[PDB]
């Protein structure tokens, strides 16, 4: 008879709805512990208060991560450390509207050029020793020839102006690899450039950095120590470098067509 | 002393165990009783 | 055996029918013929399970070769 | 443009690192390790140490005998010519019993080399399971890739053992072959009557292209915010640097909500075991509970009725 | 030697791990009491569907009660 | 002799490495060789001697792989 | 509303089209130009499949569908009752697609970071175009692309794949199929990795790279790092998405035979 | 001492290993004799 | 020489790695026993189904308890 | 500089004793499992 | 250069005891082959 | 420049022995195909 029928409830049924009941609760354990960073969020009202909120779910109880080397423990939702001191004026009134930088917006702090605020302590190995060293302090590595050994090379900054040269190498120990460049500006201080934002030409023996001018590396951010580097420092130069991606030039900000 | 137990924390946790595992063998002998009277497979 | 297909057959070859040249097309022996296949050659104790070859008459794939 | 960080443009090198130390009574690494310059140019360069232990030699022996079974058998069957191994490789197999013979033991060349090599397949695969387990456990980790590998290893099983004895047959089972295992694909899709309309089988494909978007996701957004070090996830995760909140910031603003650091991992768990969890739960109820699962959905409410006007005389019931 | 050859055997758990040894030993056993189990039921000596002592299916549809619906149909 | 000093062979050789190979090969050869010897005419499980104790197939031809699933089960096919 | 640390993030400037009138927020989302663009298109395509499932015998909604023209149409113009609401709604979805696309591309320009998520996204809209614009155009027909509908759209992927006898022996199939099974492996093995450090056994401290280095060094005797690992998974799961629009521009405008018999160029090389 | 066993802990490990198996073994002798009874096989 | 070629052999475990060496041959004879093992047994010369000096399973077939369980 | 296991020459003595009985014994009842094979099912 | 840490003395006993094992294995082979030529000849 | 760290006169011994060896395998070939000849000629 080709498509007869004899009963219609059957176990593939009910199988299924167990199946749409088993999602439908890993997403509600999911989007529980994404809010363990970042909240409770802030909703600005009708007037402009602001209260906390949380959201649905609710976020969940604390929990502790116990950092190695008698590194302290980290309480996750828990408390934050103070913002440092944007200043920023709003564009438009309403509660959706953008911000612009108060002063000069390479020194500033805001946009693609904010930063964290983490800790004065250097990453560790898991021997106790700072991670990221320059390659006088870690004796034993070397360069593979068969690729150009940047120092020595010139570090071009995006307009063709020279910024200085390089003047060492900083690795990092736990995964073998090159992580920043240090070099000599124009002021005759030691500055560095993270490795990603560098192209490296080995015939030309320059580094190009499209990301700020010549004469901006000169306010680059400094180390305390230059033995090591701590989270917050790198938190800082990285930072340095990416605020110029919109406030180099003054027509970066402005709408390519 | 590998898991923190003395000997005689061992001997104690041993008593109860055994008494235990006696026990549950006591239902499984029951339970095949019954299955035999009601429906025997050999 | 040309004569049965013609009459006895119409509900698949409908009023067109078949002649010798259909198959022969001037030739005693026909083009496209086929036989019981033994399978390729395999050791004396090993029995035939029809597949897994290339298979030239199921459209070179692995599927049974006959 | 500016650098993507694709390819490693320096290379750097310094003496080979042993690894982290195990507890005390343990064998040593075997191996001494070797560096690989194009292996270096998209990741790490060393390659070895190995750890050998118990559990690893036991597997290793299971597989490398199924493997000589398999390959013995395949080359039986071009009449041990290598050359025409070689011509025809893609085509050839090891075939399962003939169905009629149940689920006895059946003589060694019509289906007893096959029971064999799935034997000593499983378990490989088993002792292959409790290595992975120790070697997380013994450096003190979470053993959550164990987990993953158990589902893993329970989809092989079930495709292969659970079903075909719950069917009555061995001949239920793939073959080990290329062309020969996509036959048997089609084949069980043509006679259980479309695994289209198989709804395990849609949300198993539902989480397999989702594994493949989250995965391009995330590999882009850990590429695009590298330049600010957030290629170091545990410290990111321990200590919420500026690539962190810019990762967060950008998924929020684009789609509305986001994930943490850490979070992200548990997502992307979860799309990895629902796939196969969906798999094992489409192939265990074809055959033993539903035989036609277009015959299904239309009893369900749920398959598209095309206009018709013809009709079509079907000649077994005239 | 023949007699006494088998003394130093006790210093076997100076080289191997006891609580692994014995882990090893149970998990292996559990496994293979499954695999001869499965093996000898698929053979003329399984136990279970061999209708001996009685055959309980066709018992079953051989009930006067139920013989007596069936005809009623 | 010539094999004086053979004993020295567990001195760059590990012993308990030795130990886990021999064991471990030990027992999958011992299944190897059983499910070798079970699937030929040497089989002693379904022999029918003593006796055959199933209720086997009354007329069970050779099996060939275009067939069916059976119905119920058979261990007499020869 | 705002996280903890966002207000100092949210600027002016980034956009490619527009300027300052579209810069702002709603709730969490950012809009500009394309935001508008992209929800305009939405609701329009969404209130279209609508209505031609209004039009058509059910609102059931696995039932629902709408099919592209006649082959005898060619590359023209179709009436509205019979395939000229899919063409219109086939526009709809390329404008939200490449609308999506260019507003990621404002989003992380403002962010300062780089354009490698819509990059990636642009593999997918590549194979959309290739099943509904370029394989279509080669073959000389717009009927010749998938109806919108669930369960539907599944009806012609049979069919297709049916018509060349044998689609398992496509070689970019095969490709492309070893490329998504190898991205679900992959994916598995990093999540699993990563919670395995941050979530020790008990009483223990997080661990380190150097762990995470030890555990597949131990296991398989190589590791490739971190972040080489992320870069494996944006190459996987591209090559997937490129290797579907070269398997699906072949079959048709290319090989009209059965897919198996492709594969009679290897064991007729004159070398075995 | 690659376990950290003295000599003397060896000693009593491998006493109650040494028993512990010769009573399983005597129970699978037993199990043996009775399915021999019920069902031969050779 | 023809008598003084071979002379300076044993030096060979001064280049080679007796323990490497040791493992590969003991690998690679067990594994050419199970490949040969597995070869013969697939040709006219196997000797487990070759049913000399008798059949086992005929043997089964045709004992009289078995051949009065089938007459009915 | 050679590859070595820590064992000293009497360590390697007394092993080599044990393992040789050992595998002596074993290859004893390898024996009689094969002759009351023979006794019972003679294959060659 | 490549080198194994043996000197030369312990080059001589190792050689000495691999070459008596060799031998024994191969007669030990030589005798399987005759009696399987006794029992089914092949050639 | 790519060196081995053999001498020159480590470099003869090794020669004269890989010589002496190589001379007597294929010796041992040689007549392994006299006997295949005898036995089952195959041009
Ligand atoms: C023809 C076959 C018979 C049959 C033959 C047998 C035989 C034989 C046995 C069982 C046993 C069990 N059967 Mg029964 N059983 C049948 C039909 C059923 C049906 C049903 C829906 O048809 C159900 C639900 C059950 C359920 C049960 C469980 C109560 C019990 C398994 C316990 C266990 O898994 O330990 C797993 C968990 C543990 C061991 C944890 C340890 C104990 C912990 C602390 C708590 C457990 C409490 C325990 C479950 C209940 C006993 C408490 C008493 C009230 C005192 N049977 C049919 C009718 N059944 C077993 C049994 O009774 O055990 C004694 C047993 O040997
Ligand atoms: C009988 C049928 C044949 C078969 C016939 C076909 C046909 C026909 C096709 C495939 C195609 C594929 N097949 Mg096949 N295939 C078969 C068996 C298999 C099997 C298997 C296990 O047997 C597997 C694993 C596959 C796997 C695959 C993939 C390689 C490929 C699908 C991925 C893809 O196209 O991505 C590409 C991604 C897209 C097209 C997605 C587009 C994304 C758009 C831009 C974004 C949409 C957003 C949305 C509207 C927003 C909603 C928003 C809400 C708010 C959430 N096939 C059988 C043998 N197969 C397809 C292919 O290769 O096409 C290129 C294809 O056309
Ligand atoms: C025709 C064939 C016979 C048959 C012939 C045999 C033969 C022969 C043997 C068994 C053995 C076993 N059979 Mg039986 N068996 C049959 C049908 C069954 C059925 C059933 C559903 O039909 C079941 C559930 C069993 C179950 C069992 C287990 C009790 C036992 C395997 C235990 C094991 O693997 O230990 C593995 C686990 C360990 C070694 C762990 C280490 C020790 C642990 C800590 C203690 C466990 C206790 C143990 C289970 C015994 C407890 C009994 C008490 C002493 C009272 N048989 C049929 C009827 N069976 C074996 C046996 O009894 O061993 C003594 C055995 O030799
Ligand atoms: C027609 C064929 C015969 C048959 C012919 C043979 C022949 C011939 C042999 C066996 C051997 C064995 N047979 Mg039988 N066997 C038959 C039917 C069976 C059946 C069954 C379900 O029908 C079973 C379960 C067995 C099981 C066994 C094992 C006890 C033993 C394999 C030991 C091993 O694997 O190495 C395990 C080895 C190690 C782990 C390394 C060395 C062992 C050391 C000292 C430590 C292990 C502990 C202990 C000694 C383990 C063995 C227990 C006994 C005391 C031997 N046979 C039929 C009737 N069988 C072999 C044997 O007897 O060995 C002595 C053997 O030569
Ligand atoms: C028709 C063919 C004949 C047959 C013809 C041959 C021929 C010819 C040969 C064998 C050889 C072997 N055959 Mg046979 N063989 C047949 C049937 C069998 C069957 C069976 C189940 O049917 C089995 C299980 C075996 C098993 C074996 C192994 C003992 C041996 C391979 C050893 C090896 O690989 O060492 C690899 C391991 C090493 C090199 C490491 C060192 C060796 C270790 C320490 C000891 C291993 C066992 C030892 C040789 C014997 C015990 C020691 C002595 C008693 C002193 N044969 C049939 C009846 N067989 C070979 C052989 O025995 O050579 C000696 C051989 O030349
Ligand atoms: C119709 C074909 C003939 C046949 C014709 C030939 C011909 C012709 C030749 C052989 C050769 C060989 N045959 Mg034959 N052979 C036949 C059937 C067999 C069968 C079988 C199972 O049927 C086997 C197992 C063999 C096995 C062998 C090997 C002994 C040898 C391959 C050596 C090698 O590869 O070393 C390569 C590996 C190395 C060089 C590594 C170095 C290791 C060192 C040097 C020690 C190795 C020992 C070595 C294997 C043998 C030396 C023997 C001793 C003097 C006792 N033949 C049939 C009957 N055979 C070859 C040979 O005799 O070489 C002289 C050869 O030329
Ligand atoms: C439509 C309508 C009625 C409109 C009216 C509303 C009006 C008027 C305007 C609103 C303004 C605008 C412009 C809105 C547009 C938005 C609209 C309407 C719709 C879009 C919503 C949308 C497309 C959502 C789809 C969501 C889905 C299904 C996602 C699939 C993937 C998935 C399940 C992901 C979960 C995991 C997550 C969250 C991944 C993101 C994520 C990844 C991938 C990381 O790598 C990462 C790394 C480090 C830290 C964080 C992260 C992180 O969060
Ligand atoms: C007298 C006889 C001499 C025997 C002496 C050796 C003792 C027996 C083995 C020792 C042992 O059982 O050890 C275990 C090896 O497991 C293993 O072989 C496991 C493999 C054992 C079984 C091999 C065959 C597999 C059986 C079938 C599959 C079982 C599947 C179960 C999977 C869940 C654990 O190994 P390790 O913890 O890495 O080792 C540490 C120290 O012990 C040695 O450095
Ligand atoms: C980039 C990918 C494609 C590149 C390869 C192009 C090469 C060959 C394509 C031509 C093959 C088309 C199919 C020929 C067979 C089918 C019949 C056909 O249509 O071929 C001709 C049309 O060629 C045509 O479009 C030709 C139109 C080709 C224009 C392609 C340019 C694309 C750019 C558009 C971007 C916006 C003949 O047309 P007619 O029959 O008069 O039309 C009648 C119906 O269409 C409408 O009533
Ligand atoms: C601190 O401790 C110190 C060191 C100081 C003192 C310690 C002393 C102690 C505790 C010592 C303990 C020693 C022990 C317990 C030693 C155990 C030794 C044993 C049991 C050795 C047995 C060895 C068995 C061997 C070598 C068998 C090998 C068989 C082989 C290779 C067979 C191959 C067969 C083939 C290839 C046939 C295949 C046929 C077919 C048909 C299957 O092929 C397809
Ligand atoms: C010439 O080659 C040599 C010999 C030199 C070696 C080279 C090896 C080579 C080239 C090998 C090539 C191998 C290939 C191409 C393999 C292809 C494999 C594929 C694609 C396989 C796909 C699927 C197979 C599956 C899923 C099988 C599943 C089987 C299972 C789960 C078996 C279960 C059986 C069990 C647990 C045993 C029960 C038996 C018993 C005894 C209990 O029954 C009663
Ligand atoms: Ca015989």
């Amino acid at each position: 008879e080709f498509g007869y029928i004899t009963q219609y409830f059957d176990l593939a049924q009910v199988t299924l709805w167990a199946f749409w009941l088993s999602l439908l609760s890993v997403i509600f354990f999911n989007r529980r512990e994404d809010k363990r960073e970042g909240y409770p969020q802030e909703a600005v009202q009708i007037f402009g208060k602001t209260i906390l909120t949380e959201g649905f779910p609710f976020m969940p109880a604390p929990k502790t991560f116990k950092l190695p080397h008698n590194g302290g423990d980290v309480v996750k939702p828990g408390p934050e450390r103070p913002q440092y001191d944007f200043k920023l004026e709003q564009v438009d009134r309403f509660a959706g509207a953008a911000y612009r930088p108060v002063g000069n917006p390479m020194l500033a702090g805001v946009g693609p050029g904010a930063y964290a605020v983490r800790a004065n302590k250097p990453d560790l190995t898991n021997a106790g020793d700072p991670r990221i060293v320059p390659m006088r302090v870690a004796k034993h590595f070397a360069v593979v020839d068969k690729d150009p050994d940047p120092r020595g090379m010139t570090v071009i900054g995006a307009d063709g102006q020279v910024g200085g040269k390089v003047t060492e190498i900083w690795v990092d120990r736990a995964e073998p690899q090159v992580r920043y460049l240090e070099l000599e500006a124009g002021n005759k201080k030691k500055v560095l450039v993270p490795i990603a934002l560098c192209v490296i030409k080995g015939q030309k023996r320059e580094v190009k950095v499209r990301s700020i001018n010549g004469i901006h590396f000169n306010d680059v951010p400094t180390l305390s120590n230059y033995d090591q580097i701590t989270l917050a420092e790198e938190d800082k130069v990285s930072a340095y470098y990416g605020a110029g991606t919109l406030y180099a030039t003054p027509n970066r900000a402005e709408s390519v067509l | 002393s590998t898991t923190g137990l003395t000997e005689a924390e061992s001997k104690e946790f041993h008593g109860i165990f055994m008494a235990s595992m006696t026990l549950w063998f006591g239902l499984v002998v029951l339970a095949h009783i019954l299955s035999w009277l009601y429906r025997p497979w050999l | 055996m040309t004569r049965d297909t013609n009459s006895n057959w119409t509900g698949h070859v409908a009023d067109t029918g078949v002649t010798c040249y259909t198959c022969h097309r001037g030739k005693p022996v026909p083009e496209h013929v086929w036989t019981t296949d033994p399978g390729p050659d395999i050791p004396s104790v090993f029995p035939s399970n029809g597949q897994n070859t290339i298979g030239y008459n199921v459209a070179y794939t692995a599927l049974p070769f006959d | 443009p500016e650098y993507q960080n694709i390819f490693n443009k320096v290379q750097v090198r310094e003496p080979a690192y042993p690894g982290v130390e195990l507890p005390k009574g343990s064998l040593p690494r075997v191996g001494k390790p070797i560096f690989s310059y194009w292996l270096g140019k998209i990741g790490d360069a060393q390659i070895g140490p190995l750890y050998l232990g118990g559990w690893g030699i036991a597997s290793l022996i299971s597989g490398f005998i199924a493997l000589e079974v398999i390959g013995l058998n395949m080359l039986a069957s071009v009449g041990w010519d290598p050359r025409l191994f070689l011509k025809e490789f893609f085509w050839l197999g090891l075939e399962p019993p003939p169905p009629a013979y149940g689920l006895s033991i059946p003589p060694l060349a019509e289906g007893g080399w096959w029971l064999i090599a799935g034997l000593f397949l499983t378990m490989s695969l088993l002792l292959w399971w409790v290595r992975v387990y120790k070697r997380a456990k013994d450096l003190g980790m979470g053993t959550h890739l164990s987990w993953a590998f158990a589902v893993a290893i329970l989809f092989f099983l079930t495709l292969g053992f659970i079903r075909p004895v719950l069917m009555g047959s061995w001949g239920e089972a793939p073959p080990f072959g290329i062309f020969p295992h996509l036959d048997w694909t089609a084949a069980i899709s043509i006679r259980y009557g479309n695994f289209y309309y198989n709804p395990f089988h849609g949300l198993s494909i539902a989480f397999m292209y989702g594994s493949a978007v989250l995965f391009a996701m995330h590999g882009g957004t850990i590429l695009a915010v590298s330049r600010y070090g957030g290629d170091r996830e545990i410290d990111q995760i321990t200590d919420r640097g500026t690539a962190a909140e810019r990762a967060m910031l950008f998924w929020r603003w684009c789609m509305g909500f986001n994930a943490s650091m850490e979070s992200i991992h548990r997502w992307a768990w979860w799309f990895a075991v629902f796939c196969i969890i969906n798999s094992i739960l489409g192939i265990i109820l074809t055959g033993t509970v539903v035989d036609n699962w277009y015959l299904w959905a239309v009893k369900h409410g749920v398959a598209p009725s095309y206009p018709s006007e013809l009709t079509i005389d079907n000649p077994y019931l005239t | 030697m023949n007699a006494k050859s088998f003394d130093g055997m006790h210093k076997l758990w100076m080289i191997m791990n006891p609580v692994s040894t014995l882990w090893a030993i149970f998990i292996f056993q559990i496994f293979l009491g499954l695999l001869i189990h499965m093996v000898v039921l698929s053979s003329d000596l399984n136990w279970h569907d061999d209708q001996i002592p009685v055959g309980y299916q066709l018992q079953g549809e051989t009930l006067p009660v139920n013989l007596e619906m069936k005809a009623a149909q | 002799d010539n094999f004086t000093g053979t004993y020295k062979m567990w001195m760059f050789i590990d012993p308990r490495r030795a130990l886990l190979f021999i064991a471990s090969f030990q027992i999958l050869l011992g299944i190897l060789i059983h499910m070798i010897v079970l699937g030929s005419d040497l089989n002693w499980h379904s022999d029918g001697i003593p006796k055959f104790y199933f209720p086997n197939a009354a007329e069970a031809s050779a099996p060939i792989d275009m067939s069916p699933i059976p119905s119920a089960r058979n261990f007499k096919f020869d | 509303a705002l996280l903890n640390f966002e207000k100092k993030y949210r600027v002016r400037g980034g956009t490619l089209v527009g300027g300052d009138l579209f810069d702002f927020w709603v709730g969490p989302f950012y809009v500009g130009f394309f935001g508008v663009s992209a929800v305009f298109f939405a609701t329009l395509g969404t209130m279209l499949i609508l209505f031609g499932a209004a039009i058509g015998p059910t609102l059931n909604i696995w039932q629902i569908s709408i099919a592209p023209p006649d082959l005898s149409v060619g590359l023209g113009f179709a009436p509205i009752r019979e395939g000229g609401l899919w063409q219109v709604i086939t526009i709809c979805a390329v404008g939200a697609f490449v609308s999506w696309a260019l507003r990621q591309v404002e989003i992380a320009r403002k962010l300062g970071m780089g354009l490698h998520v819509p990059f990636a996204f642009s593999f997918a809209i590549l194979a959309y175009l290739t099943l509904v614009f370029f394989r279509p155009v080669l073959l000389g027909a717009w009927g010749h692309a998938f109806p919108y509908g669930l369960f539907s759209h599944l009806d012609w992927v049979s069919n297709v794949g049916y018509q060349t006898l044998h689609f398992h022996y496509n070689p970019a199939h095969m490709l492309a199929i070893s490329f998504f099974f190898i991205n679900t492996l992959a994916l598995a093995m990093h999540g699993s990795l990563i919670l395995s450090v941050v979530n020790p056994q008990k009483g223990e401290e997080v661990k380190t790279a150097e762990h995470e280095n030890t555990v597949f060094r131990d296991i398989v005797g190589y590791s490739i790092g971190a972040l080489a690992i992320h870069r494996l998974g944006l190459f996987l799961a591209i090559n997937a998405a490129f290797w579907s629009a070269v398997c699906m521009i072949l079959t048709g405008p290319f090989w009209t035979r059965g897919w198996p018999e492709w594969w009679m160029w290897w064991p007729n090389l004159p070398i075995w």
